[PDB]
């Protein structure tokens, strides 16, 4: 009997990490990352904003199979600049932009509530 | 080092839409050379054309073995890139017609083009090049 | 020309109700 | 329907009339014409499989009755009641059956007997070998007249769903 | 299966957030491949979908009624004045990235029913089970744990 | 199981959600749509049998059918339509999409090819990106009926060194055919690379088809007014020719065609006229039909549909058939009890003039039912006899 | 014809099928239930002793 | 059967609206399409369920169990 | 500051607004978070003490499971999951009870406004089933006549919309950008005219018409989105928008700290 | 259930010919449904009114 | 009028009368 349910759909790695940090062997300074318990709702955002950054050279994510809530992501960039530093810069950009969005939303919501 | 490899001025005779939506067919004659002729496909949305337009063409083997492609690096460039229409491709067939007039066929992704001409029958090209149009 | 795409009954129900 | 020949209105007409059909609707909404009471004065006729070698039928009650949509004799003796009643029980459920291929109709008429829905209403009482009852059985948005008589609107087959005819990459 | 001999099964399932979605947010129940249309020749399925959509919008439940005079042109005019595209097409967005799809697609309500051949009664496997008496072979019977 | 295929070996990837699961390309050798079919598994039990099973009965060394010397595999419906959609001169890809596609190709070496245009903008052509999945050192030519080495209609095919140069990818290139790409790569490079070729092509075209979207519907089937009017008058003049022949026959002067009896000649002439009418109308509808019509897109894209399918859904159904002769007088002197006796006008004897869009008048509906029933019973007898005579 | 030339067997399974464009041709997807029912013996070598020990 | 809870497509609660939609058709003599509009179901994925749901529950209910 | 926001109109139950100076993945991910990831409260497990009605037991369970519940104070308690307790302490769950009787001669309905909170509510606004109409009745559950009985014990838990549609607040969404198709992210199937055969967007007039003849503005990029959020009513709509932005950023910050800790 | 109540059946024998009663006939009009039939070993053998 | 002819829509009344009399299993019962 051993067919998985939806508990494993989003609960983070039980006896396991959140992510793998594995170096590619086909191009200089490339690293693949395996997130799990995530999907497009993450991955597209990270890829798009990381591509918006200029110092990177390649950024693309894929999900393997919709039966599994894991997905990969490949980053290479020019020398000196670490890909992990690129990723953490990207995350900082994301947190700061949508925190601003949140603020802005409560301001306008309170304004629209008349008086 | 990587100079122009053929340059000329072309007067378009007329343009064929090609029954498509973004690419068309353009044929032209050289103003200087009376026998050199051209046909070409243009992604017409980035560079609309019509009849009676003077065009400048440039072959430009490189811009100064190749690496991966790069996002274009906004710094100043000593290259053949002060044009308006720059397009990379590959030669694939050579042809001798009229025992003087060479012809050659360059592909561009799926786009095709053609020259004529008998003066530069050795200076002409080699296996792949860019393509530069201005104006 | 009205081409009749759906159903109706009760208009004719009252139609005979006052035709009677 | 029987069609008399000689009308004082001239040409030709079927004998039954608007007054009779109004009397029928009144009897229905009473909730004393019957089918039999319509028989007993010569308005309809029972016809076996042979008198068709002796009679002549009209499709519509207008088709030859007065002398960009669809492409569509003066001796008619009968006119058929409604051409959709050449069908059978299963095939009376296929919406617009005149608008597809006949073998597809034959498949559908086979498969429909394998469908599931309700089948009776005392199903909470009847012990049975295997029974199949679904949760929220919906009458179909499209429908035809016959399945009103089939009580199908009361006991529907399946549910109706929002579809999309796309190829969304995989499956 | 439909009411037109389009029998089929579920490949996989998705939630809404990666189901495709239209501008009003009507996320569809189910998607079938276009290639089941031409070779099966099943026009009336399409006609039903169109008429069902306009019936639901108007409130007035539709009418199939074989040898009547209802045409798709009349259906189209009625649906257009309800405020949608005259052939039932729809602009619709890739629910992964939110980007527009290029080609507009068909869309609408349609009547299905669920068939009895369910997979839980057809899955069957056996490794070294019971064993017949007259011929000393694996016995028959999916219920009887046969081979 | 009937032929050498349908016992094929596989490797196993265990998956959740109980059902089997297999690639779409291997579907037709098994001859199995997903309408509710069922397969069988057979686990080997020892080293010899595992080895010989893997070295003989595995799929990738059975691409070429020994029975008919062309490959039995290929790519099919969705990816075929998507691959013709992607390989057109009139389409293009930008940077983020091409990065994701390149990462979807699994053996991608890590070099991004330079775009065809740097124009002001970086864009890649579908031919260019699809050339990544094609491995290197492959060559192929088509040269059909256009193809002046400057192919204006973009028909034909050419590949230099794993790179498309020109030509719309089509079933005549990537489906099962004699000079097909699959045939070439299996014969040349090695008959297990082709498995990875299917994997790469299928993955990339499926991703791009996801982000392009493709569909069809009623408006594909509907026609244009003037063309419909021409269809109507074409069928009308065909009816006029038939009526003229009937008058000549009923006036007892006919040529009485040699080798045939008088009524046979009459029947031959009228059936010839009606079928010509149907063909002419169908051609008219097809040559009217727009390039954005999706059933046209599939039908010239290989996979499904047909010229006769387009013709029958839009223009005309055509004359129904019961073994060559048209519908006979089952009732005495007439086909069906709604006409007077002794007719031979085509609507009385069974010409379904109308079309599936407009629906059928009930008599025509009945004759259509006749033809379909004939097909079904013929299938139901031929299957048993052919099974016996195969055994 | 029913016991010698063909017969019942063992080690087999039977379900229904569906497409998948994420399996290459030589692969087949099998439910965990079926792979828990079926089996296959292995002989214990020096090479596989630890893996088989863990798997036991 | 009862009206469903929660339209399958969209998710908006339906089932409060049922007996209201009934008495919109009992005494108010109102056309039903406008009845659903005035009930306030402007998308149509929600609209199909009220317009097509049949009520078998009372036909069940007219037995006399226990 | 960054991504400006403009409110077109608002109500008790739906928000319609404008979002600018943002990228496409940003907006789309907000949409998906907001449709799938919002934590809430819903009834989850149920014990039939006594059923008699016509209506079947797992209908009663399933139709229970879909009644929306008051979830303002949802953040105060924690998952049953993560809870230090076992078997539904007050500090991870809440308990619901239903009572019915075939009292009258007529059929008696059982509305959602009959189930009552039993356990410690600890002063946090949780669990009261929403009454949307103006006639007191909640949503209909079940009908009875003269002899049928229901006695229900119910437990609600946290849950999120990803593993079941019970735990959704979302209920609908809308989304639109470039209503005039200036970005050319589609082209229209047609047979005479794209312009004639398609209805204009309602959001057309918010941007100028495409000025008819100017060349293709290739360098441009999508912005200025058009959202309409419409909650079911288990939680106010401003709360669902703000919580969705909050939980998305919580997710991203979590991945950041995981990376730094690695 | 209704379809099964109105249902007709004929015997033929072992194999039978073609234009013998498997195929649909003109006289069947308006009496027996020209659309339903089971397929396989009974097509044209089992028909419904 | 009462003696006017019948437009084709109306015959469903006749069909209703027929079914209300006979039922469907009438041949079995008869
Ligand atoms: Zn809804
Ligand atoms: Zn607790």
């Amino acid at each position: 009997m051993n067919a998985p349910d939806r508990f494993e759909l989003f609960l983070l790695g039980e006896g396991e990490s959140k992510l793998k940090i594995d170096p590619d062997t086909k191009a200089p300074n490339a690293v693949v990352i395996t997130f799990e318990k995530e999907d497009h709702t993450l991955g597209n955002l990270i890829r798009a904003e990381l591509l918006n950054d200029r110092k990177v050279l390649f950024a693309a994510y894929k999900v393997e199979h919709p039966f599994f809530a894991r997905f990969k992501l490949r980053i290479q960039t020019t020398e000196g600049y670490d890909p992990k530093d690129a990723l953490k810069n990207a995350c900082n950009s994301i947190i700061n932009k949508l925190g601003a969005l949140k603020t802005n939303f409560e301001t306008e919501w309170n304004l629209q509530t008349l008086a | 080092m990587s100079n122009t490899l053929f340059d000329d001025i072309f007067q378009v005779s007329e343009v064929d839409p090609g029954r498509y939506n973004k690419v068309c067919r353009i044929e032209a004659a050289s103003t200087t050379q009376d026998q050199c002729k051209l046909t070409l496909d243009i992604n017409v949305e980035l560079f609309p054309v019509a009849a009676q337009d003077s065009l400048t063409v440039t072959i430009a083997s490189s811009l100064n073995a190749t690496r991966s492609w790069r996002p274009p690096q906004a710094g100043d460039r000593s290259l053949a890139d002060d044009y308006d229409y720059v397009m990379y491709g590959t030669a694939y067939k050579f042809e001798e017609v009229s025992k003087d007039l060479i012809a050659v066929y360059y592909s561009f992704g799926g786009l095709l083009m053609r020259l004529e001409g008998n003066y530069r029958n050795l200076n002409n090209l080699q296996e792949n090049a860019y393509l530069l149009i201005r104006r | 020309t009205n081409a009749s795409p759906f159903i109706k009954r009760d208009r004719m129900r009252r139609n005979f109700l006052r035709m009677r | 329907f029987i069609v008399e020949d000689d009308e004082s209105l001239g040409h030709k007409e079927l004998k039954v009339r608007k007054g009779h059909i109004a009397k029928l609707m009144a009897t229905e909404y009473q909730d004393e014409y019957t089918w039999s009471s319509l028989l007993n004065e010569g308005l309809v006729e029972y016809i076996d499989a042979e008198e068709e070698e002796s009679i002549l039928i009209a499709m519509q009650p207008e088709d030859l009755e007065p002398a960009a949509k669809r492409i569509r004799a003066t001796t008619f003796t009968h006119c058929e009641i409604h051409p959709s009643m050449i069908l059978g029980v299963a095939a009376s459920i296929i919406p617009f059956p005149d608008h597809n291929q006949s073998p597809r109709n034959t498949y559908q008429s086979a498969m429909g007997k394998q469908a599931m829905g309700v089948f009776l209403t005392n199903y909470n009482v009847r012990m049975d070998t295997m029974a199949n009852i679904l949760y929220y059985p919906q009458k179909p948005l499209g429908t035809t007249r016959a399945m009103e008589y089939l009580k199908f609107r009361e006991l529907p087959a399946g549910q109706n769903a929002i579809v999309a005819i796309a190829c969304y990459s995989g499956y | 299966a439909s009411r037109h001999g389009q029998k089929g099964t579920i490949g996989i399932t998705y939630r809404r957030e990666d189901m495709p979605f239209t501008a009003e947010g009507i996320v569809p129940d189910l998607i079938i491949n276009p290639h089941a249309i031409p070779s099966r020749m099943t026009v009336a399925h399409l006609i039903e979908c169109l008429l069902s959509k306009v019936a639901a919008l108007s409130g007035n439940e539709g009418d199939a009624s074989p040898f009547t005079d209802i045409t798709v042109e009349g259906i189209s005019k009625l649906l257009r004045e309800h405020g949608y595209q005259s052939r039932g097409f729809e602009v619709m967005y890739n629910g992964h990235t939110g980007k527009k799809l290029m080609a507009q697609i068909f869309f609408g309500p349609t009547y299905y029913q669920r068939l009895r051949h369910m997979v839980d009664d057809k899955i069957h496997a056996r490794a070294r089970g019971p064993m017949q008496v007259l011929t000393r072979q694996p016995v028959e019977g999916r219920s009887r744990d046969g081979g | 199981s009937l032929h050498k295929m349908s016992m094929m070996a596989h490797r196993v990837k265990v998956i959740p959600y109980s059902t089997f699961r297999l690639n779409l390309s291997v579907t037709s050798p098994y001859n199995a749509d997903f309408d509710g079919d069922e397969m069988n598994l057979h686990v080997p039990q020892s080293e010899e049998t595992r080895a010989e099973l893997s070295q003989l009965c595995a799929v990738p060394l059975q691409i070429v059918s020994p029975q008919s010397n062309k490959p039995c595999m290929g790519i099919v419906q969705d990816t075929l339509c998507g691959i013709r959609k992607l390989t057109l001169r009139d389409t293009f890809i930008e940077l983020d999409q091409v990065l994701n596609m390149l990462y979807w190709v699994p053996d991608w070496d890590g070099v991004i090819p330079t775009p065809a245009i740097i124009k002001p903008k970086p864009l890649w052509s579908g031919k260019q990106i699809l050339s990544v999945a094609i491995p290197n050192g492959i060559h192929l030519q088509r040269f059909d009926e256009g193809t002046t080495l400057l192919s204006p209609k973009d028909n034909g095919m050419l590949i230099i060194d794993g790179q498309i140069i020109f030509g719309v990818v089509e079933k005549k290139t990537v489906g099962s055919s004699n000079g097909g790409l699959i045939h070439v790569v299996t014969r040349e490079k090695g008959p297990q690379v082709c498995a990875k070729l299917f994997g790469n092509i299928q993955k990339v075209v499926n991703f791009w088809l996801l982000h392009n979207g493709f569909s069809t519907g009623i408006g594909d089937t509907i026609a244009d007014g003037p063309t419909m009017r021409e269809i109507t008058e074409t069928i009308a003049e065909a009816k006029k020719k038939v009526l003229d022949v009937t008058k000549e026959a009923q006036a007892n002067l006919l040529t009485a065609k040699h080798g045939m009896t008088l009524r046979e000649s009459f029947e031959d002439n009228v059936v010839r006229f009606l079928n010509e009418a149907r063909d002419k109308a169908g051609r008219l509808a097809e040559v009217n039909l727009k390039d954005l019509n999706n059933v046209k897109q599939m039908v010239m894209a290989g996979s499904k549909g047909s010229f006769i399918n387009i013709a029958q859904m839009s223009a005309c159904v055509g004359q129904q058939s019961v073994e060559g002769k048209r519908i006979a007088f089952g009732f005495v002197d007439r086909t069906l009890p709604h006409f007077s006796k002794d007719d031979y006008s085509p609507e009385s004897k069974g010409f379904v003039e109308n079309s599936y869009l407009r629906g059928l008048t009930p008599q025509e509906f009945f004759f259509h039912a006749m033809g379909g029933r004939e097909g079904l019973i013929d299938t139901a007898v031929k299957t048993a006899e052919t099974g016996y005579i195969q055994r | 014809r029913g016991n010698l030339m063909g017969k019942r067997v063992d080690f087999s399974a039977r379900t229904v099928i569906s497409g998948d464009p994420n399996l290459e041709l030589d692969q087949v997807g099998v439910p965990k239930s079926i792979a828990k029912t079926l089996t296959y013996p292995e002989v214990v070598t020096p090479y596989n002793i630890d893996r088989l020990t863990q798997l036991v | 059967m009862i009206v469903p809870v929660r339209c399958f497509s969209c998710g908006k609660v339906v089932g409060d609206k049922w007996e209201s939609y009934l008495n919109l058709l009992q005494e108010d003599e109102l056309d039903e399409g406008t009845a659903l509009s005035r009930l306030g179901l402007k998308r149509y994925c929600c609209r199909r369920m009220i317009l097509t749901h049949v009520d078998l529950i009372e036909k069940f209910l007219r037995y006399n169990p226990l | 500051e960054g991504p400006q926001v403009k409110i077109r109109e608002a109500s008790k139950d739906n928000v319609d607004f404008i979002l600018s100076n943002v990228d496409l993945a940003m907006a789309n991910s907000l949409r998906r978070v907001m449709i799938a990831e919002i934590p809430t409260l819903a009834i989850d497990s149920v014990e039939v003490e006594t059923n008699t009605t016509v209506l079947a037991d797992e209908f009663i369970a399933h139709r229970l499971g879909l009644i929306p519940l008051q979830s303002m104070d949802i953040e105060q308690l924690e998952y049953s999951r993560d809870c230090f307790c076992e078997d539904h302490c007050d500090k991870c769950s809440v308990v619901l009870t239903l009572q019915a009787f075939g009292e009258s001669e007529s059929t008696t309905n059982v509305y959602s406004k009959d189930l009552v909170i039993v356990s410690n509510l600890m002063g946090r606004n949780i669990g009261h089933p929403i009454i949307q109409d103006k006639e007191g009745n909640g949503v209909l559950i079940c009908k009875l006549r003269k002899g049928q009985e229901l006695k229900l014990t119910c437990v609600a838990k946290k849950g999120i919309a990803k593993e079941h549609a019970k735990w959704g607040p979302a209920a609908a969404i809308e989304f639109e950008y470039d209503p005039w198709n200036k970005l050319k992210h589609t082209d229209y199937w047609y047979e005479q005219d794209s312009a004639k055969e398609w209805p204009q967007s309602k959001n057309c007039e918010y941007e100028d018409p495409p000025n008819e003849g100017d060349p293709f503005d290739y360098k441009a990029q999508a912005d200025t989105f058009y959202m309409n959020v419409e909650s079911v009513g288990s939680i106010p709509v401003d709360q669902v928008v703000v919580r969705g932005i909050d939980t998305l950023q919580k997710k991203v910050a979590s991945i950041l700290l995981a990376l730094t800790q690695m | 259930t209704l379809s099964h109540l109105r249902r007709t059946n004929t015997p033929i024998g072992r194999d039978g010919k073609l234009a013998k009663p498997r195929q649909l006939h003109n006289t069947h009009w308006g009496l027996v449904c020209p659309a339903e039939t089971p397929e396989g070993q009974a097509c044209g053998l089992v028909k419904n009114l | 009028d009462e003696s006017a002819p019948i437009t084709a829509e109306d015959s469903w009344a006749v069909i209703s009368a027929f079914f209300r009399e006979k039922g469907l299993v009438s041949q079995q019962l008869d």
